[PDB]
């Protein structure tokens, strides 16, 4: 549900070549709640 | 069905062929047309 | 098992229970209506003339950035565009009814372009069961909708017999892939040959 939330925000923007501030603040606090969920599932798997 | 009738009432029992090789006094499917 | 690009499908709807598949005519009477295929028992169907068959399946609405510009997995959500075997062409929706009942009942047909204004139709399933980004395969439930006119396919219930039109009407379908990518020299059904060893041939009531 995340990466197909944010594909279809990279394909809404992918128009426009320069990108403006709240909407990359709006990324910013996306792939920060990002920058956890995907170690998430690895300390579940990086046990023997 | 020999000759052509009409396929208004053509039915199961009037066309209906097969194919055999030779037989005797008795995902998708297998492969078995060459 | 499960559904994958470039099958030959059939779409099926059934309204006695009667089973109805779409048809297609081809070069002449473009809107293209229905045939029976529950009454097997005394009639010959034909099959050649509904054979339908999908090579893009894009995304939501990938082709954003193409309308101002192998065989891929598609999913629940993501769009078609249909191929007949007979014709070789696309399948889409013209504005002008056929209707003429005012109850903005569009009809469809096929079109020669290939420019996709109207040929994009998306996918939704119908309950809870499936969500967004389910497993497509046989036998499941179908809704269908278009892009830039998103009407659904339904059937008939105005007057006369019974075809299909695209208003605000949602009838559930049925995917049925017939024939998938098979092999060269191996036959299927409904590849036509011949039985040469002499030719099986008619005489010029030439029966």
């Amino acid at each position: 549900r995340l990466q197909e939330s944010i594909s279809d925000f990279y394909w809404y923007y992918s128009g426009k070549d320069v990108i403006e501030e709240q909407g990359k603040r709006n990324f910013s606090k996306a792939m920060s709640v990002a920058k956890q969920v995907f170690n998430s599932l690895t300390e579940y798997i990086q046990g023997p | 069905a020999l000759v052509v009738v009409d396929a208004c009432k053509a039915h199961t029992k009037a066309t209906s062929f097969c194919f055999r090789v030779s037989k005797e006094k008795l995902g998708m499917g297998p492969p078995e047309i060459k | 098992q499960f559904l994958r690009t470039d099958d030959e499908v059939v779409l099926q709807c059934s309204a006695e229970q009667l089973k109805l598949c779409l048809a297609a005519e081809g070069f002449g009477n473009r809107l293209c209506f229905l045939e029976p295929t529950s009454n097997a028992q005394n009639v010959p169907p034909d099959l050649a003339i509904c054979c339908f068959t999908l090579e893009q399946s894009l995304s939501v609405r990938a082709l954003q950035e193409m309308l101002a510009n192998g065989h891929r997995t598609l999913l629940y959500g993501h769009a078609i565009l249909l191929r007949h075997a007979h014709s070789r062409m696309y399948l889409s929706c013209l504005t002008t009814s056929r209707s003429m009942t005012d109850k903005l009942a569009f009809d469809v047909g096929l079109q020669e372009d290939a420019t996709g204004e109207a040929c994009w139709w998306t996918m939704h399933p119908a309950s809870k069961q499936r969500s967004e980004g389910e497993k497509v395969r046989v036998g499941d439930d179908l809704i269908l909708v278009s892009v830039s006119s998103e009407r659904y396919l339904h059937l008939s219930t105005a007057s006369g017999e019974l075809q299909v039109d695209a208003s605000f009407m949602q009838t559930l379908w049925n995917m049925n892939p017939i024939c998938s990518c098979c092999e060269e020299g191996y036959v299927t059904g409904g590849h036509v040959l011949r039985l040469f060893h002499e030719c099986l041939t008619i005489s010029a009531q030439r029966r």
